[PDB]
RNA sequence: AAAUAUGUAAGAAGUCCUUGUUACUUAAUUGAACGUGGACAUUUGAAUGAAGAGCUUUUAGUGGGCCAUUUUUGGUAAGC
RNA sequence: GGAAUACUGCCAGCUGGGACUGAGGACUGCGACGUAAGUCAAGGAUGCUGGCAUAAUGGUUAUAUGCCGCCCGUCUUGAAACACGGACCAAGGAGUCUAACGUCUAUGCGAGUGUUUGGGUGUAAAACCCAUACGCGUAAUGAAAGUGAACGUAGGUUGGGGCCUCGCAAGAGGUGCACAAUCGACCGAUCCUGAUGUCUUCGGAUGGAUUUGAGUAAGAGCAUAGCUGUUGGGACCCGAAAG
RNA sequence: GAAAUUGUUGAAAGGGAAGGGCAUUUGAUCAGACA
């Protein structure tokens, strides 16, 4: 026998493929594989593993959001890459010009982009154009502001809203969240 | 389109011409070795001449074999069991000798035999049971480029260049040595010697610093 | 595929170590050491045989 | 259909063969099996025979002779595992024997040349053996274990 | 131990390097050469059971 | 679909994995929220603080409605206008042509001032306002008149 | 006053220099805290090991335990 | 005085007998031997010879013989138990569906989203189409009247993939999304401060505070579907004494 | 026209249960490959 030190038979824990059924999405993956085994750029690699991830590590980012990394000093001309749908944001007055390379773009997202004569591009098309990643800007949006992680950690004084349904005074506002009913948190 | 011999040519002579750094290499440590040895057994003969008493330096290397199975076992030497590597019974391990291992040593005697290996049982652990850690895996040594692609960073370009790190306690005995996979041996042939193996060496039992005896039972068990 | 052992395979033995086929054509592995008398002093005798 | 065809199937080419190491070197014989040696035969046709020997074939087989005029045992092919080699030994050398080769017993009754080289080598050995007396009686009998024999420990 | 590294690393570096300043543990001991002069090995046996008392 | 359930696989164990020792039996708890202040206190406080008694004042027929009375920031309100119409004003921002925007006929009931509408003069018709809200929007030279 | 157990430390989140900020603090541009600028790289600061490390969500069963060496309480004692 | 031997250790000294194994399937590697051509035991067995070509080897089965083997199911610290159910066999026989839900995931669309109450239409309970609303989301906080989210390049510091620049490289610098840590700013509540003014008690600017919120700080949601989990229901199946 | 369970016929085993595991003898039985 052996005294194991590490639990034997242990899956890696990471996504190897995606989820998904999606061919389009299964051929793109075809690519990157390829390009990440052939390459050894980077860039290649992280983007495969962006394929792979799920609905939920994949937040959407804003035209707005990325109106502001070009807005970096020295970035102007990079050409912004994201692994996810890009959608609009009429909070911006005034979008700049660049290539956006996502999987989508909203109907909105889109328009805004090329009214300003910007570029759409797909990863594929990205790929041929810099199979390095070549003056690449690769962007994520918000994870941590889904509406779910808002109940993760829920214990006295940690602050972090009720599994609640319905939601008024009345609705779990008394003993326990006041010093005059019982007790605070 | 060369390289039909071409580049074989630039390869096959640079090979040739490696071995013979090996060969000129595995020509001194014999020198190194025996004079060192020699000296010795004049240093002892020198003093009882002039009525006096040669006390070796202590020994700098010791070889460790794990005695027990692999229940029962307390938890603080079972650590250490583990950061030496020995963690199935019979599976041997060399161990570089200071205050800060000897007290290592210690905590777990009832489950071990060691001792001071010779050169003799040194070069015949490695030559026929001597494996490496490269990306994991554990690969048997048997070709010489196996080395220097992993350990010939340190210097350390062969099999000898290994063992001479290891008995001589190399400046790079720690890499050198964690590079060789944990030996595994066989029970011994001969048998143990003894009729009940946890007791002590002393006491007629096999566990414990056995000092030079290490070399009869290993050999027997490699 | 198939572990050879040098230490008896000779064919592999010279293939890791070159320094064995002179090593063996010298016989080395049996050296005759230099012969020489140095004798003990009496107090190491002494002491030796002593109760 | 009964059954779904497969996706996949093996392709029916054969491979070669690795290129394999096996140099066919010569036999060498045990030291006690030099011709002119009386051999005892433990298996076949004629176990328990004692026999001439007198030439290590090509095949490794040795060419033993009864000779076919004491024992009845003629020349022959006999497996050199099969054979206890004792200690006495008849001088050979006025016995042709290059004649005889693996060829020679190819299968392809008996060949009068069969039985006329029987005769030419019989007649040189039996000039021999009736140099030490009681050679041909001992020629002419079969060995066999008597009750106590322990044959890890008789000399032959 | 800070300061005095600090130290020996001038003291060194500026000097032509052999810098040599991590801790090691307790060493075993070199060989040696006792002497008998003025020290011969006094003999001394095991020692009957008594009683003190 | 049945087929995909865990009882399919549970068939042929005993348990239904449910347990050997504590079984799967009715109601081991009580049912429902019973012993809220009991054996079921500690997941209440935490999970649940506030749950038990009272706080301000009751209301007999509360007509929601009577509150109706949505919010739109500075934010958007530019949403408000059509899109082709909407580029035609940002540009040749002015006084004496400066768009009306119903902000009650588009369903709003108050303007909040959330962030940075351009230069551009708008003229804001709402029911209620942020004091930022209209200070932001007389920043660029428009105003708000208050309607009904 | 042991032995066994037990807290902390063994550096880049480190050491040193020059001198900004304030409503705290000083008799005091004194201090305190946070800084800008500069100098020294892996023998950069013990050992051994490391089939890597960190992190998040959600959910099962369980919530009768018993035994051995050693320490040990009650009991004359116990397979207590 | 001068040797021998024992004992322990070494040899990349030689050599015999016996057992198991033969994975791999062109070549490719590291070598060895030779003046060389070649050769080889050097990244896993080949050569030579015989017998049978069929129940001979092999499978299955019955029996015999060596050794071994208590009755399962259950609850239990602990069962083969002098614990319980079970004489036998067939057939039936137990975690479901629904309302509303958490986490996760797949898919549509995205600051939105949801055609199916209804209308239109039909090859008629389908498929196809759709106006107005509504629901959840896009704002919070307060018991409430109520008020309601940019000092700043939507901030500073520190880690940070990736990318950019230099360099042959090692490296150095530039930028740094997600995420984490920390200090701040904004909105409401609480408390303090109370300007310009006033139907002289209204108004509440402004600047603050070991207070406080399920908040802001370039949106992530809505919907369908699945496994697991949650509550109500006969609620996995059978069972009281009773009312 | 299953099974429990039964009759007959054939074959086999049986010194206080039977049934089972590894292995082989013996009997019965049979696939395949060869050309
Ligand atoms: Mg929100
Ligand atoms: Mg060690
Ligand atoms: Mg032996
Ligand atoms: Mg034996
Ligand atoms: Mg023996
Ligand atoms: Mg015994
Ligand atoms: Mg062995
Ligand atoms: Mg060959
Ligand atoms: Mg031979
Ligand atoms: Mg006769
Ligand atoms: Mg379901
Ligand atoms: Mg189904
Ligand atoms: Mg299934
Ligand atoms: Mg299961
Ligand atoms: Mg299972
Ligand atoms: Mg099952
Ligand atoms: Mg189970
Ligand atoms: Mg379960
Ligand atoms: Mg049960
Ligand atoms: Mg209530
Ligand atoms: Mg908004
Ligand atoms: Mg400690
Ligand atoms: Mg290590
Ligand atoms: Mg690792
Ligand atoms: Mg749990
Ligand atoms: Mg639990
Ligand atoms: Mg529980
Ligand atoms: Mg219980
Ligand atoms: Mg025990
Ligand atoms: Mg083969
Ligand atoms: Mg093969
Ligand atoms: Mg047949
Ligand atoms: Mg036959
Ligand atoms: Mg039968
Ligand atoms: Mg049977
Ligand atoms: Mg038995
Ligand atoms: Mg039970
Ligand atoms: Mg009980
Ligand atoms: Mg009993
Ligand atoms: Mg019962
Ligand atoms: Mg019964
Ligand atoms: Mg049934
Ligand atoms: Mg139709
Ligand atoms: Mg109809
Ligand atoms: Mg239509
Ligand atoms: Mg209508
Ligand atoms: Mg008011
Ligand atoms: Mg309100
Ligand atoms: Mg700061
Ligand atoms: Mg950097
Ligand atoms: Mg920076
Ligand atoms: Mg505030
Ligand atoms: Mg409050
Ligand atoms: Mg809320
Ligand atoms: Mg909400
Ligand atoms: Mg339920
Ligand atoms: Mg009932
Ligand atoms: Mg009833
Ligand atoms: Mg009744
Ligand atoms: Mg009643
Ligand atoms: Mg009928
Ligand atoms: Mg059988």
């Amino acid at each position: 026998g052996i005294d194991h030190t590490s639990k034997q038979h242990k899956r890696s824990g990471h996504r190897t493929a995606p989820k998904s059924d999606n061919v389009y999405l299964k051929l793109l993956v075809k690519l990157y594989t390829f390009l990440a085994r052939r390459t050894d750029a980077p860039f290649n690699k992280v983007v495969l593993k962006a394929l792979f991830l799920s609905k939920i590590n994949r937040p959407p980012v804003s035209v707005s959001r990325i109106a502001r990394a070009l807005k970096q000093e020295g970035a102007a001309n990079k050409t912004v890459v994201v692994v996810g749908t890009v959608t609009d944001d009429a909070r911006i007055f005034e979008f700049p010009k660049t290539t956006v390379a996502a999987l989508r773009f909203t109907a909105g997202a889109r328009a805004k982009i090329v009214k300003a004569g910007g570029e759409c591009i797909t990863l594929d098309q990205l790929a041929v154009r810099a199979p390095k990643g070549q003056n690449t800007l690769i962007l994520r949006g918000p994870r941590n502001s889904r509406e779910a992680v808002r109940h993760f950690g829920m214990g006295p004084h940690k602050g972090k809203a009720p599994r609640i349904l319905s939601t008024g005074r009345k609705f779990e506002r008394a003993r326990g969240r006041r010093r005059s009913k019982g007790f605070k948190v | 389109a060369e390289q039909v011999a071409a580049e074989r040519a630039a390869r096959k002579a640079a090979n040739k011409e490696k071995r013979a750094i090996i060969l000129e290499r595995n020509a001194a440590y014999q020198k190194e070795y025996e004079t060192a040895e020699r000296n010795i057994i004049q240093a002892k003969r020198d003093a009882k001449a002039a009525g006096s008493y040669y006390v070796e330096a202590q020994h700098k290397l010791v070889f460790v074999v794990r005695i027990k199975g692999i229940n029962k076992i307390p938890p603080k030497p079972r650590k250490v069991l583990q950061l030496l590597r020995l963690t199935r019974i019979n599976s041997g391990t060399f161990v570089k000798v200071t205050k800060a291992t000897l007290e290592l040593l210690k905590l777990i005697e009832p489950y071990v035999a060691y001792g001071y290996p010779s050169y003799s049982t040194i070069r015949q652990l490695v030559y026929k049971r001597g494996f490496g850690k490269i990306n994991k895996q554990r690969v048997p040594l048997s070709d010489n480029a196996i080395i220097e692609a992993n350990l010939g960073k340190y210097g350390i370009l062969s099999i000898d260049d290994l063992i001479h790190e290891i008995i001589t306690v190399g400046p790079h005995f720690k890499q050198a040595n964690n590079f060789l996979w944990p030996f595994k041996l066989s029970n011994p042939s001969g048998g143990w010697g003894v009729p009940r193996k946890f007791k002590h060496f002393i006491q007629g039992g096999s566990f414990g610093n056995r000092e030079e005896f290490i070399n009869k039972l290993v050999k027997s068990m490699n | 595929v198939l572990k050879k052992n040098p230490l008896k395979n000779k064919q592999v033995l010279l293939r890791l170590n070159p320094y064995a086929k002179v090593f063996a054509a010298e016989k080395l592995g049996s050296k005759k050491a230099e012969k020489t008398g140095t004798k003990p002093a009496a107090v190491f005798t002494e002491t030796l045989k002593h109760d | 259909s009964a059954q779904k065809a497969p996706k996949w199937y093996p392709s029916e080419d054969v491979a070669a063969l690795k290129k394999t190491r096996k140099a066919a070197r010569p036999q060498k014989l045990r030291a006690s099996l030099v011709p002119g040696t009386v051999l005892i035969l433990l298996a076949g046709r004629f176990r328990g025979k004692r026999v001439v020997y007198l030439k290590h074939l090509e095949d490794n087989t040795l060419l033993i002779s009864g000779p076919f005029k004491v024992n009845g045992v003629p020349l022959r092919r006999v497996n050199a595992r099969y054979v206890i080699a004792t200690s006495t030994k008849v001088s050979v050398e006025g016995v042709n024997v290059e004649k005889f080769n693996v060829e020679y017993f190819a299968k392809e009754e008996i060949k009068a040349e069969r039985v006329e080289d029987q005769k030419v080598v019989d007649k040189a050995l039996i000039a021999e053996i009736k140099k030490t007396p009681l050679l041909k009686q001992y020629l002419s009998a079969s060995f066999s274990l008597k009750n106590g024999d322990k044959p890890h420990m008789l000399k032959f | 131990r800070v300061k005095a590294n600090a130290a020996k690393r001038a003291e060194a570096k500026a000097q032509g390097v052999a810098v040599q300043l991590k801790r090691q543990p307790a060493q075993p001991r070199e060989s040696r050469i006792v002497s008998t002069e003025g020290n011969v090995p006094q003999t001394l046996a095991p020692v009957p059971y008594e009683t003190f008392i | 679909p049945s087929r995909f359930t865990k009882t399919r696989k549970h068939r042929g164990h005993v348990s239904a994995g449910k347990g050997r020792i504590g079984k799967h039996r009715k109601h081991p708890g009580g049912r429902g929220m019973a012993g809220g202040q009991h054996h079921h206190r500690i997941n209440m406080d935490k999970y649940h603080p506030g749950y038990f008694g009272k706080v301000g004042m009751r209301y007999f027929h509360k007509q929601q409605a009577h509150f109706w009375k949505p919010v739109l920031n500075l934010d958007k309100l530019w949403t408000l206008i059509p899109e082709d119409k909407r580029d035609q004003y940002l540009k040749s921002a002015s006084k004496e042509t400066a768009p009306v925007i119903d902000t009650l006929a588009a369903g709003y009931g108050k303007i909040l001032g959330k962030g940075r509408i351009p230069n551009v003069p708008v003229i804001v018709k709402a029911r209620f306002v942020s004091k930022l809200a209209e200070e932001k929007i007389r920043a660029a030279g428009g105003v708000v008149e208050l309607i009904a």
